[PDB]
């Protein structure tokens, strides 16, 4: 199976700034990733597909890109609600998906 | 309403050894993934680049069926960016090969009492294999520096070595059976996509 | 849209329970549904996937031990989980999974429910 | 290109035909053990020949790779042990003479067969005939001559003999750049090229004496109880100070002192743990045995084991026509082959048996993606140990009660404890210092340190000195006392034994760490403990791969051999011990001897 890896596990930002998170395989998986965010009480929600386009109705500011081994996922302005657990998904393997461990994004 | 001979590939009587894997071109009919899933479980059914479930309703230009035999715990190397005999020296995928890889134990069809010679695989050989390249040729491999003359001898040996299954072997070494689907996507009319 | 999960609870080790989950304003006759576990630290784990064609995908440590079904007359999806040990302890999700071609992703979860032995 | 391509892409080609010809020979002789017909006796020569001439061809054709201009540690280790196997180096006449006095060997000691005076007609071979006399009689004079029969019909025959192979033995191992077939036996422990875990062969002499010096008073303690109780047995027999007399010890050469024990019972009113009761209560069959076994096993996440286990092995005996060995073996044919010969009855010791041998399988099956010249334990004495750990850790009352084997309303006491730890004790404390003496005599013969005509006045010197034990007859040059034994007449190196008991307490103890068991060390239970099951593989998946020293410290911590677990595993056993011969004289002098 394909291990998934993510940086940095603990992270914290002001309202306002642009963040960017790493997020790594442990093959090339070309850009086959996508992106969740989870925040605390609820269920995670799909922010990015394909690694580099956005799904319907979230915010413009979430960005991804990415391709290979080493993805990013970029927020240019953040948000108190952006406190949360970031995923990163590789959709090249199926039907054993695996997650990232989860970034946590807090605010200052 | 031609089914595509999947039946062909899967259900044939003699597989193909994994040196010169058998690789049929399948176009120009109805894909029948409709019937691979109640089979059950087979061993490994991994789809790199698609997913299971979508494998009705996407056209493909031309499906490459590559089937053969090899152990249990080498199926493994059957995936892209995998390193080992069959990828370096048999059978190597591309990083980006998009396709799926089905495998299932075959100890009653493919094993001998006595031992089923008849699979071969290259154990040596002087460069690593691209991804999609067969060869067949049985040249002496030179190991070292001093010529073979074409006879084994020091540094001197035969490529293709023997699985030679037997029935009592167990499940890394047993006789699985695998099959390759490779999926081309190209500026073609893909005629095969299936209702 | 909305997916609603059930069945949490209690049991003791060894045992089985049933998992539902209620999907609303999509066709289910259309969408293939997923159960994913996640636990504290090791984080969310694809534990089942089913598919419009009656197929069923677990992993090879759930391969045997879960069945996932799904009822398109009631539009629902259920999961039988049996042999629970002590690592099935989750909060179990219902998925949504949808393709943009060549590319697969869960578009909507549930609220998910809380398993746990003792 | 470079030599290490070469020697790579040879071993490659040695480790397919090698695993496909011992896959071959194992289910030849698997098919002749289960099954005892002439076509599988032929069968499994044919392949044990072609096994053979295919292992010879191999070695000859790797003898022309130099070793020291490989530097790949796992390269150069399958490199050694491949050219190891070649004993061709002597001329093929002196060759064949050395396998004629190796099959002499064999034949001599097989078919010994000694008849009692004034009837040449009732004779009794030494297994079961003189096994039995020697493990279950108790009369003086009987076992007396049994011992002295035995050891005089052919004892005699060999010494010449076994004189001539050690001059053989000597020639070889010279002209293998050797000291002597000693440092040739000794070469196993050898370490090269590991930066801070070097072996030299030299060194397991000093570490085994300095071992055996740790030991020492554990096993005086021992032996002291031992022959208070005997002397109790044998009021005018044994004296209070003496030496324990070689034909009063159990089994005929004092290996083990297990049969002692209905002789030295610590508490003769109740009877010891036993589950034969419990099984046949519940009607328990073979299969049900090794799969609770195996249910033990993986409660402590050691992997699954293939169901061709179950389908292959025989697990009860055929009976009827189909004569099989009854001996446990756990058989790793190759190839993902692993199976258990033995003929299970309803019986707690061949439960214990059974968990010995499905560790033997857990050990074959963690190394079976090591190369093949490496898919072995990292020395002589890891796969035994590893093998008795398991059934240490099944004996326990822990383990009996876990599994519904044995009642709850049964309390562990101190006298459990007690009668438990000295069995055991009769078996492990015992059987050290009789290996000790048997390797170092073998090594110092080898060395030359010992002139021919001196050979029994040593070997009865350290049974005198090391085990404490006097021989009942004085035996002159004429004897060959130790070629009685099966491994001395046979050539197999006998410190493996040693080691591997100095191993399987090092794991346990190790283990019992992992598993956070409170309390002494003899209770300690294994089971639901995934972090001693994950330790314990970590040093069993490595294999020859990695050097011996380096395999014990993934476990134990420690880069060399140990003994302080042990004496911490018989630690409450050692203190009763000392209770007990507070007021028994404690020692053996080297004077005394049963003849005056
Ligand atoms: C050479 O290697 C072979 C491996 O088969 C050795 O033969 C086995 O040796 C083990 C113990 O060393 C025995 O338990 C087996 O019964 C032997 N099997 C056979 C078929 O002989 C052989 O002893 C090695 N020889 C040397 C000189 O190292
Ligand atoms: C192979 O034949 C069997 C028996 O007719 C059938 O059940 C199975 O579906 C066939 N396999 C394929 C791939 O069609
Ligand atoms: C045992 O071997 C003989 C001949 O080698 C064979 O006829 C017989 O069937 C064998 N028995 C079993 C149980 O396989
Ligand atoms: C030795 O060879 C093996 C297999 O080719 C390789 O994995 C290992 O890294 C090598 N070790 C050294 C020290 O070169
Ligand atoms: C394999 O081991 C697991 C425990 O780890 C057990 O539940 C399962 O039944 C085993 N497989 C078989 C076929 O018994
Ligand atoms: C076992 O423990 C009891 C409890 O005090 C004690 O009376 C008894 O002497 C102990 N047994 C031995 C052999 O010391
Ligand atoms: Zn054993």
């Amino acid at each position: 199976d394909i291990q998934m890896t993510q940086s940095p596990s603990s992270l914290s930002a002001a309202v306002g700034d642009r963040v960017t998170i790493t997020c790594r395989a442990s093959q090339s998986i070309g850009s086959y990733l996508n992106w969740y965010q989870q925040k605390p009480g609820k269920a995670p929600k799909l922010l990015i597909y394909a690694a580099s386009s956005l799904q319907s109705g979230v915010p413009s500011r979430f960005s991804g890109s990415g391709s290979g081994t080493d993805f990013t996922l970029t927020i240019s302005s953040l948000q108190p609600e952006d406190f949360a657990i970031y995923y990163c998904q590789q959709s090249y393997v199926s039907p054993t998906y695996t997650f990232g461990p989860g970034t946590k994004v807090d605010i200052k | 309403t031609n089914l595509c001979p999947f039946d062909e590939v899967f259900n044939a009587t003699r597989f193909a050894s994994v040196y010169a894997w058998n690789r049929k071109r399948i176009s120009n009919c109805v894909a029948d993934y409709s019937v691979l899933y109640n089979l059950a479980p087979f061993f490994t059914f991994k789809c790199y680049g698609v997913s299971p479930t979508k494998l009705n309703d996407l056209c493909f230009t031309n499906v490459y069926a590559d089937s053969f035999v090899i152990r249990g715990d080498e199926v493994r190397q059957i995936a892209p960016g995998q390193t080992g005999n069959i990828a370096d020296y048999n059978y190597k995928l591309p990083d980006d090969f998009t396709g799926c890889v089905i495998a299932w134990n075959s100890n009653k069809l493919d094993s001998k009492v006595s031992g089923n010679y008849n699979y071969l695989y290259r154990l040596f050989r002087k460069s690593n294999l691209k991804p999609f390249e067969r060869d067949i040729s049985t040249e002496i491999y030179q190991a070292g520096n001093k010529p073979c003359n074409g006879v084994a001898g020091f540094n001197c040996y035969f490529p293709l070595r023997s699985y030679s299954f037997r029935p009592t072997y167990g499940v890394g070494h047993q006789p699985y059976r695998v099959v390759v689907l490779s999926f081309e996507l190209l500026h073609a009319p893909a005629t095969v996509c299936g209702p | 849209v909305q997916l609603v999960e059930s069945g949490g609870g209690l049991v003791q080790p060894g045992g089985s329970l049933r998992l539902s989950c209620a999907a609303s304003g999509f066709t289910f006759s259309s969408y293939d549904m997923h159960w994913v576990r996640q636990t504290t630290g090791k984080g969310l784990e694809w534990v089942s996937t089913i598919g419009t064609a009656g197929d069923t995908y677990y992993p090879d440590s759930v391969k045997g031990r879960f069945t996932i079904s799904r009822e398109d007359a009631k539009n629902s999806l259920y999961l039988q989980m049996n042999s629970l040990r002590a690592g099935d302890t989750a909060v179990y999700y219902c998925a949504r999974g949808d393709s943009s071609g060549y590319y697969y992703y869960f578009d909507y979860w549930g609220q998910g429910t809380l398993l746990t032995v003792s | 290109s470079t030599i290490e391509e070469q020697a790579k892409t040879f071993l490659d080609k040695f480790n397919h035909e090698a695993e496909d010809l011992f896959y071959q020979s194992s289910l030849a002789s698997w098919n002749y053990n289960t099954n005892i017909t002439e076509e599988n006796v032929q069968n499994m020569n044919n392949a044990g020949d072609k096994w053979s001439a295919f292992l010879k061809e191999q070695s000859t054709l790797a003898q022309m790779y130099p070793l020291q201009e490989i530097q790949n540690l796992t390269v150069k280790l399958q490199l050694q042990a491949l050219q190891q196997n070649g004993s061709s180096v002597l001329s093929e006449d002196k060759s064949k003479r050395l396998n004629t006095i190796l099959n002499t060997m064999s034949t001599i000691y097989s078919t010994g067969k000694v008849c009692n005076p004034d009837n040449p007609q009732e004779c009794l071979l030494l297994e079961p005939g003189l096994n039995e006399i020697m493990a279950n009689s108790l009369d003086y004079n009987e076992r007396l001559w049994a011992w002295e029969s035995w050891r005089s019909e052919v004892g005699k025959q060999l010494r010449p003999l076994y004189e001539e192979y050690v001059v053989l033995k000597n020639e070889m191992a010279r002209a293998n750049h050797y000291e002597d077939y000693g440092d040739y036996w000794r070469g196993d422990y050898e370490v090269n090229g590991v930066d801070g875990y070097d072996y030299s062969r030299g060194q397991l002499i000093e570490d085994v004496e300095h071992t055996f010096e740790e030991i020492k008073p554990l096993y005086e303690h021992l032996h002291a109880y031992v022959r208070a109780k005997l002397m109790n047995a044998y009021p005018s027999y044994i004296s209070p100070i003496g030496c324990l007399p070689a034909h009063l010890l159990g089994d005929m050469w004092g290996r083990f002192w297990t049969n002692l024990y209905s002789l030295t019972v610590p508490f003769g009113q109740k009877p010891n743990i036993d589950v034969t009761d419990a099984m046949v209560d519940q009607a328990w069959d073979a299969q049900r045995i090794f799969k609770e076994a195996e249910k033990f096993f993986v409660s402590v996440g050691l992997p699954n084991m293939t169901q061709g286990f179950w389908e292959n092995s025989m697990l009860t005996d055929p009976g009827n026509v189909q004569k099989a060995v009854c001996h446990p073996t756990a058989w790793d044919l190759g190839k993902g082959d692993f199976r258990i010969l033995m003929c299970t009855k309803v019986t707690m010791d061949d439960f214990l048996t059974a968990h010995h041998e499905m560790g033997h399988i857990q050990y074959d099956m963690a190394y079976a993606a090591q190369p093949f010249l490496l898919r072995n334990g990292a020395n002589e004495g890891f796969h035994e140990a590893v093998g008795e750990i398991m059934s240490l850790s099944a004996a326990t009352p822990k383990h009996l009660k876990s599994i519904g084997l044995l009642s709850p309303d049964f309390q562990e006491d101190n006298e459990t404890e007690i009668n438990f730890l000295l069995k055991q004790a009769l078996t492990i404390v015992g059987t050290l210092p009789f290996t000790y003496m048997l390797e170092k005599w073998r090594w110092m013969v080898f060395k030359g340190e010992i002139p021919k005509d001196q050979w029994m006045k040593k070997w009865w010197e350290m049974k005198r000195e090391i085990v404490g034990v006097v021989e009942p007859v004085p035996h002159d040059e004429t004897y060959c006392d130790p070629a009685s034994l099966f491994h001395v007449s046979n050539d197999y190196s006998f410190i493996r034994y040693y080691t591997r008991t100095l191993y399987q307490f090092q794991f346990q103890e190790a283990l019992c760490q992992a598993a956070k068991h409170e309390g002494p060390l003899h209770k300690c239970d294994i089971s639901n403990s995934t972090e001693a099951g994950q330790k314990l593989f970590n040093m069993l998946r490595l294999g020859k791969s990695e050097p011996w020293t380096l395999a014990l410290e993934n476990v134990v911590g420690a880069k060399n051999m140990n003994v302080r677990p042990l004496l911490n595993y018989f630690e409450p056993l050692f203190t009763w011990l000392k209770d007990q011969n507070k007021n028994s004289f404690v020692g053996w002098s080297t004077d005394w001897s049963p003849y005056a």
